């Protein structure tokens, strides 16, 4: 596109919204200046701030109610007849008033200085009426660290900012930085954050307002400040624990944020040749501009280059991949549905009779004293269950597509799910990630049962503890390491609660795999792949650099089983291993 | 004044039934006999008559409400027939006693004189007493709302006055490095608990400063709290009365989190008071040289500095200082110096809720707990927000989630304007709400609690998340809290039945088959402790009876027991059991000596045609079942008799009741209530969109008839069952009965504590909708199905047959 309409075709996209000039030239009066926003982000504090700016006054309205509708009709009316601005909260809640908001809208005619501004969440229920007739414009967070930083600071005021000292200019760069990289990290889940948190302005503005506060508190209204007075163990505190600590869960997500926080609100106190990151391995490095002032550090972000990796962010170059992959052919998908404008259960009974080949039966292996064989017993029991109800309901099926059997009312809801491809509520009973299809989840089950025959042979013939299980797939692998710590306990005559884990690559678990890391005699080394399998895990239950490491039960990593200790090589670095997103899964 | 001239037809009618009663009177004194009294024909219709005009004149008369409301701040937390029975009974001043738990933190009575026209003083619901430096008089004939604002004032006034008496007695104290534990005691007697607990923040925090000031000093200031530490547990390990024991034990947990934050501080090198690793700790400072005595303590933290608002608070309890409360209290501490609303959040059972209350008593502040339901409108919220601004308390708005979105960002624009005129305060201040303007005290606070993902609630609006600063919050210290919980109660090896008790229920949850009505986390925890500090108590008693060691461990597991055993499934118990015998290698066991309710029991279940076991009989399983469900009646307040329909659940807990009246004498009323049979709004109470005047649901009218005890309803036994099944509609607007608050909060504002004769119980079948916030506050009975054997209700059968003849000796 760029060789096709010339290089800065795109190039506003990047740079902020100028709301401003926008409002004021191209926006006709009776055209409510719609405002849509993805869940997270909220738009209203940029009409707050461009009102201020204007020295407008706005009635702000939260729809949802019916004084609050009576509200926005008069607060509209008033303004109408005089020429003021009228702002309407998360109008979504509520299609069946934009309606007839939309309708006396048009049957209005307005003053020419007056915009009504409309905030809702992207939502269906948005009556396309008013969305024709509004001016669409939707707030997303923004794309890159270099569009990322320029809206910081364009948000921020040159007045804030060029207070005394002059060291606030590095520090709220500092900030800014390190906002960008951390909402940047949002969007390669689940490896830049375990989860999907709003990493929003509110905590920038708080992260603003705390620097300021102890900044002035440090200085007594000097000019300047040496780096080492900086209050860098107060901000670093703060941020971890109150602003952007707030809404971390876990403890791997909080060592994240404090090696993040550690890693940059230091600068060897202010010293030159600062490296931010590394964005290419081979001879390319990212570094802290030399300057003072707010309009170098703002010339310094703008000569970022367009080019962006996700090595910029700590994460490894491949996090990108598959998403830029699946974006690709969504785009793909996209274009190929513009030119597009310009018997069943036949093969569902064939494919209920190609499934059930691969399960064949379980046995069940009843008065033991060993935690290991109760549990395994309970684990074989409630496999026996799942085969037996499963087996039976695939029965059924393929009586009612072809034989003897009219369809009940649970006979029908489960065609209708098998039809659609969707797992049935009734069937998915152990953990299943992000709603895996009906395709994969057999293929699970066979391999779930296939094993759960191999423990109960090996029941059948201490005899027990000399098996290799595989960790994914047992229906609840907590309850076998406790198993096996009950075990090893009971066996040596200890106490359960003084008892600590090794690992080694008594106990052999298998389908353990690495995420971005390989082993190499026990000593964890950085790797460009994106997964390596680990061939076996030895386990030894012991009562008496290294890293930590979490054993995730799924790609998700929504859920945490334990953590395991690997040796560090001797040239990697552990902000490196926990900043790159290394952990460990058992299935695949 | 002037009600002559506002409503001239209800004064008619005042008059009116007032002749009318003034006829009753006399023909009442004519004859003193009943029955001359009853002689009297159409008494039953004058009374009728009289009734219904008193309803119609309270009815149109609750406009004056709001206008008294309007002059005294803590006048919006009543209702209206409570507010109307305080106006009318000014004059009485003895019956407004019990309705000062409402207006009041924890003023549950006060102190008057045998004139009646002076307050003496005040009294909490634990007996605890303040007395006036300079009591308010009555003699003056004032009005209500001017000596009730006098009253408080000399109480603020008074709570101060003993605070700086008590922390010069506790500087006096601390300059020696012994200390003596029968003059320790005397001020423990002599002053209130908050206010012991006050002084010893104080002095610790001045010790730690001058300290810091300036290795050697710090190392004597650990020293000293190390030894007042040991103190506290040689005094406690020994017997006290109840109030002081409380006190002690709020002593020892705030003086072993003073020792655990010295410690942390004396590992690290620290030089300087500005230090943050010293300046991120909470802070107390006293000045004694300050005028005003209202402001001479402040309460500081990270660039946050707070004022003492001397409420009275009572005894109640006091958390356990954990890491995870300190972060909570910093970040809950800087949302409030930023003028921003707080809102913790995670899995229920983390500790949200108290914990914001315990922020509010740290800062003396009066905090109001409410269960927010889908039913909560605008104009509630309006009406509660402004009855907040008016007093200067906290709000600690429970469930927030469940607020269907519409109205939710409608509050959020009242939120917006409280923020905005606390600015303005932060720089005659007022803000608009309900389309009026109100003063708005600068004690402002308003803290949201939520659980997302419980049940598919509602989620907040961005405009209203802006508002609020996050806080998650989903581990606690398990360990620390038991080891604090247990050397406060008084045990030898508290640090190993901690360390053997918090990782045997991590073990227990994970370990055990997956049920929908299991707890073993923070909420089970502590009911466990609670328990066990209870059974060692009654265990020294009966040992004394005829110092001395005590098994612990033995305690422990008996506690253990008695509150995780009920609640499983028969294949669960040998896995439990295995449990415990691999975490305490000498556990042993024991059980019984309930040799009275048992044969009291074999005599009722022979008496109403039942089965009898002795344990290993028939009917065995299901009598020790009914022993089970009486042990949790005496040491829980939610009970939960989960199980499939027919194994035995409702003559359990009938024989339960009968056999319980039998021994103790007093009479077992049960209510038993359909929460299906009629909607939740016909349960819980209606709300007006016209006229904001609120109706008694089943339930809530229930519940004020046991309070109002018309009948003598709090001298016997209350039992109110909901047999039917569960599901979050309804059952999340009881998450604040069956907590620590044990009160249910209505959309109209008011507050309706809970006695402590009455228990609330469910006879539910299956637990596969209700949510954890439910499962966690009740203690499960589970009633298996192998229970009620097929021969019982044979037995039964036939004895009903043998008994009770058809057409009701005889063919
Ligand atoms: N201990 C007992 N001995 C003999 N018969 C019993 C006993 N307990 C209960 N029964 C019989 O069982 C019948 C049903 O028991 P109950 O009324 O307690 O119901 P339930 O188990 O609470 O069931 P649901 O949950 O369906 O209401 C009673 O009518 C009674 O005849
Ligand atoms: N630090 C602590 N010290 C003492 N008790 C605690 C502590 N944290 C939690 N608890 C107890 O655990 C329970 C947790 O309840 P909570 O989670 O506050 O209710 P909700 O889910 O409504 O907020 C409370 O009853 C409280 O007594
Ligand atoms: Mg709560
Ligand atoms: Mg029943």
């Amino acid at each position: 596109v760029s060789t096709n309409l010339g290089e800065s075709f795109m190039s506003i996209m990047e740079q902020p919204l100028d709301l401003t000039h926008i409002v004021g030239t191209e926006v006709k009066p009776n055209t409510p200046v719609l405002m849509c926003s993805v869940p997270g982000y909220d738009a209203s504090g940029h009409v707050e701030d461009l009102a201020a700016e204007q020295n407008t006054q706005i009635t702000s309205i939260a729809i949802g109610s019916a004084e609050g509708f009576n509200q926005a009709d008069k607060a509209i009316n008033t303004a109408v007849k005089s020429g003021r601005w009228v702002m309407l909260k998360n109008v979504h809640l509520a299609p069946g008033w934009l309606m007839q908001l939309e309708k006396k809208l048009h049957s209005l005619q307005p003053h020419a200085c007056f915009r009504l501004f409309l905030t809702m969440e992207i939502n269906p229920k948005v009556p396309v009426n008013l969305l024709r007739a509004g001016r669409i414009f939707v707030f997303e967070p923004p794309p890159g660290v270099k569009a990322n930083m320029l809206r910081t600071f364009s948000s921020i005021p040159v007045s804030r900012i060029c207070k005394s000292p002059n060291e606030r200019a590095r520090l709220y760069f500092l900030l800014a930085w390190f906002h960008a990289i951390i909402q940047e990290r949002l969007r390669y889940a689940p490896l830049g954050w375990s989860k999907k948190y709003e990493f929003g302005e509110s905590d920038l503005r708080s992260a603003c307002d705390t620097v300021d506060t102890w900044l002035d508190d440090t200085a007594k209204g000097r000019q300047n400040i040496s780096p080492d007075k900086i209050p860098w163990s107060a901000l670093k505190t703060l941020m971890a624990q109150s602003i952007y600590g707030g809404r971390v869960d876990n403890e791997f997500d909080q060592r994240l944020l404090n090696t993040f926080l550690e890693r940059l609100f230091t600068t060897r106190s202010f010293d030159s040749e600062f490296k931010l990151a590394c964005k290419v391995d081979g001879h390319k490095d990212i570094q802290m501009p030399d300057g003072i002032r707010r309009e170098e550090f703002v010339q310094w972000v703008e000569l970022l280059p367009d080019t962006q990796t996700p090595s910029w962010l700590g994460l490894p170059n491949n996090a990108e991949r598959v998403l830029l992959t699946t974006q690709g052919v969504d785009m793909i998908s996209k274009m190929l549905k513009m030119q597009m404008l310009e018997t069943l259960h036949t093969t569902a009974s064939n494919w209920l009779h190609l499934i059930p080949q691969t399960l064949s039966h379980l046995k069940r292996t009843e008065n033991i004293k060993d935690p290991l064989f109760r549990f395994f017993e309970r684990e074989v029991k409630m496999g026996a269950k799942l085969l037996q109800d499963v087996r039976q309901d695939l029965a059924d099926v393929v009586q009612v597509c072809e034989g003897k059997k009219k369809q009940t009312n649970y006979l029908r809801t489960l065609i209708n799910e098998l039809v659609k491809g969707i797992l049935p509520r009734s069937w998915s009973h152990y953990t299943v990630p992000a709603g895996m299809t009906v395709i994969q989840w057999v293929s699970d089950f066979s391999e779930r049962i296939k094993q759960l025959q191999n423990i109960s042979l090996a029941a059948a013939s201490k005899e027990l503890k000399n098996i290799h299980v595989c960790l994914g797939g047992l229906f609840v692998p907590e309850a076998y390491i406790t198993a096996t710590r009950q075990y090893v306990a009971q066996a040596n005559s200890w106490s359960l609660e003084e008892l600590c884990l090794e690992v080694n690559v008594s106990f052999g678990v298998t389908g353990l795999k690495l995420q971005g890391a390989t082993c190499n005699n026990n000593k964890l080394s950085l790797s460009n792949a994106i997964s390596t399998a680990l061939p076996l895990t030895q386990l030894r239950w012991v009562k008496q650099s290294v890293v930590t490491l979490p054993v995730y039960l799924n790609f998700t990593r929504a859920d945490l089983i334990f953590t395991v200790d690997f040796e560090i090589a001797t040239k990697e670095d552990p902000r490196s291993f926990y900043e790159r997103g290394v952990a460990v899964l058992c299935t695949e | 004044a002037d009600i002559k001239h506002l409503l001239p037809v209800e004064t008619q009618r005042f008059q009116s039934i007032s002749t009318e009663f003034l006829a009753l009177m006399k023909k009442v004194s004519k004859s003193p006999l009943v029955m001359d009294v009853l002689n009297i024909q159409g008494v039953q219709r004058s009374l009728e008559r009289l009734a219904d005009l008193l309803g119609k004149i309270q009815k149109a008369l609750g406009e004056y409400l709001e206008r008294e409301r309007s002059s005294f701040p803590r006048f919006y937390f009543v209702g209206d027939e409570d507010l109307l029975e305080i106006i009318g009974n000014s004059k009485n001043v003895a019956k407004l006693q019990k309705h000062f738990k409402k207006m009041f933190a924890g003023v549950s009575s006060i102190i008057l004189n045998e004139d009646n026209s002076v307050v003496l003083g005040i009294s909490s619901r634990e007996g605890e007493e303040v007395m006036f430096k300079t009591p308010v008089s009555i003699t003056e004939h004032p009005k209500i709302n001017e000596w009730l604002t006098l009253v408080e004032k000399e109480m603020r006034v008074t709570l101060a006055k003993l605070l700086a008496e008590s922390v010069t007695e506790v500087e006096i104290f601390g300059k020696a490095t012994s200390i003596d534990p029968n003059t320790y005691i005397t001020w423990i007697d002599k002053y209130q608990a908050q206010l012991v607990v006050l002084s010893a923040q104080i002095a610790w925090s001045e010790n730690v400063e001058t300290a810091l000031s300036s290795a050697a000093p710090l190392h004597s200031v650990l020293s000293n709290v190390e030894v007042t530490l040991n103190v506290l547990a040689d005094s406690v390990l020994m017997e006290q009365p109840p109030l002081r024991r409380r006190k002690l034990e709020h002593l020892i947990t705030e003086l072993v989190h003073q020792r655990d934050v010295t410690r942390s501080l004396i590992k690290s090198k620290i030089d300087n008071a500005k230090s943050f690793e010293w300046l991120s700790q909470m802070r107390f400072y006293f000045d004694p040289k300050q005028t005003d005595v209202l402001q001479q303590l402040s309460i500081q933290m990270a660039n946050a500095k707070f004022n003492y608002g001397f409420e009275y608070l009572g005894v109640q309890d006091k958390l356990v200082q954990t890491p995870l409360t300190d972060r909570c209290y910093l970040t809950m501490t800087q949302a409030l110096e930023a003028r921003l609303g707080g809102s913790p959040f995670g899995p229920a059972g983390t500790g949200k809720t108290e914990s914001v209350k315990a922020l509010g008593h740290q800062l003396g502040r009066f905090v109001l707990v409410f269960n927010c339901d889908e039913t909560f409108d605008f104009q509630a919220m309006g009406r509660i927000f402004v009855g907040l601004c008016q007093v200067g308390a906290w709000g600690c708005f429970d469930e927030f989630n469940r607020l269907e979105e519409r109205m939710l960002s409608a509050v959020s624009q009242q939120v917006q304007c409280i923020q905005e005129a606390l600015r303005e305060h932060s720089n005659p201040i007022t803000c608009e709400l309900l389309n009026k303007q109100v003063k708005v005290s600068p004690d402002m606070a308003i803290f949201i609690t939520m659980n997302p993902g419980y049940a598919g609630r509602s989620n907040l609006p961005d405009n209203l998340k802006k508002l609020f600063r996050s806080l998650a919050m989903t581990k606690p210290d398990r360990q620390l809290i038991a080891q604090v919980m247990l050397y406060s109660q008084g045990f030898r090896t508290a640090e190993v039945l901690a360390n053997k008790i918090v990782p045997f229920f991590k073990l227990c949850d994970e370990q055990l088959s997956s049920q929908s009505h299991y707890d073993f986390g923070l909420r089970a925890l502590k009911s466990v402790l609670v328990s066990a500090g209870n059974v060692k108590r009654e265990r020294i008693q009966k040992i004394k009876r005829e110092a001395e060691n005590l098994p612990e461990q033995e305690i422990l597991i008996q506690s253990v027991c008695e509150t995780m055993v009920p609640k499983l499934v028969a294949e669960d118990i040998p896995l439990l059991f295995s449990l415990l015998s691999d975490v305490f290698p000498g556990v042993q066991y024991h059980r019984g000596e309930m040799t009275a309710l048992r044969e009291e029991l074999k005599k009722v279940c022979q008496e109403m045609y039942l089965t009898y076991g002795d344990g290993e009989e028939v009917g065995g399983m299901w009598v020790e079942k009914v022993l089970q469900l009486y042990q949790i009646t005496q040491i829980n307040h939610g009970l939960m008799m989960v199980g499939p329909s027919g194994s035995g659940k409702s003559m359990a807990w009938r024989v339960l009741l009968k056999a319980l009246e039998r021994l103790e004498g007093v009479e077992g009323v049960a209510h038993i209530i359909d929460p299906k049979a009629i909607s939740k709004d016909h349960l819980y109470g209606t709300l007006d969109p016209n006229t904001r005047e609120w109706t008694d649901g089943l339930f809530t009218h229930v519940l004020r008839k046991i309070i109002d005890s018309v009948r003598g309803e709090l001298q016997k036994r209350q039992w109110i069952v909901f047999d039917g099944d569960v599901d979050p509609e309804w059952v999340e607007n009881l998450n604040s009965v069956l907590d620590d608050n044990k009160l249910l909060t209505l959309p109209n504002g008011e507050r309706l504590s809970l006695p402590p004769n009455v228990r609330i119980m469910f006879e539910v079948q299956d637990l596969k909708y209700a949510t954890l916030a439910t499962v966690s506050r009740c203690g499960m009975v589970w009633f298996s199905e192998d229970v009620l054997s097929t021969d019982m209700i044979f037995n039964n059968f036939l004895a009903r047959l043998r008994s009770i003849p058809l057409d009701e000796a005889s063919p």
